[PDB]
């Protein structure tokens, strides 16, 4: 239910 | 009047000549009695967040770390989510918006994540996302 | 009177409808300043990405109502791709394209072609649009 | 200076 952290 | 985006949009209004409280908070009430309160309140926070009129991210700063404070699961999760922090890595990162940003602004944003990472071991998120930019030498 | 405050009460969302003594200020004051232009795209970029349906759609139309008032100043400064990804980030569903209201998202599509006819010599437009043609994102000129 | 097309 999240997304992945900005590289 | 009493909806989200009225509120938040008094509370980081760019003309008021200082903070105004009763709007913040009346704000951080409102979306803790809502299933789609928080959520909609850290999509209308993170724009705030991002505008380039300092004295407007400033007040959404101001309400955030407000929120923060008096707020359960619901909105300490929306925060948590990366669906958020990367909007705020956004900001104080140079590789998007962090060289256009006023060093206030980002300051101010590493005091809350930091602040949150102590405060709030348990979102482990918020951590993982402070260690991110401290290893990449932004803090 | 400052771009930002202009801005502001342009696309403010408590207007009951479109403010044209602020939106024409707007880009009458974005000309009397050789650093306007570069400052007024970043002032609706922002405006333009806002959750807030009528402030997105009427920077639309401030962005639309500037592009036909002021000339290759104003003009440069929307065709460079330092504005352009703005707008495709808005469309794009790479991007907020799927957190973005269909009437915003039309709204942006329907002026990037109106450019493309006006303004051939902008070539940064064309080839932005062409490629949000290519990927789908637009199946046809409005 | 301006930046590249977002792809």
């Amino acid at each position: 239910d999240d997304i992945s952290l900005l590289k | 009047p009493e909806t989200l985006e009225a509120r938040i949009n008094r509370a980081t209004n760019p003309l008021n000549k200082e903070l105004d409280w009763a709007s913040i908070n009346g704000f951080c009430e409102q979306l803790n009695e809502d299933f789609e309160g928080p959520p909609l309140a850290t999509r209308l926070l993170a724009h705030k967040i991002q505008s380039p009129q300092e004295w407007e991210a400033i007040q959404a700063l101001t309400v955030l770390e407000t929120c923060m404070k008096s707020c359960g699961k619901r909105f300490h999760d929306e925060v948590g989510k990366f669906r958020f922090l990367n909007e705020l890595i956004k900001v104080v990162s140079p590789k998007y918006l962090g060289s256009r940003t006023s060093e206030k602004v980002k300051n101010k944003i590493l005091e809350l994540l930091y602040s949150w990472t102590v405060g709030l071991p348990e979102e482990v998120k918020i951590a993982e996302a402070y260690q991110m930019l401290k290893k990449q030498g932004i803090v």
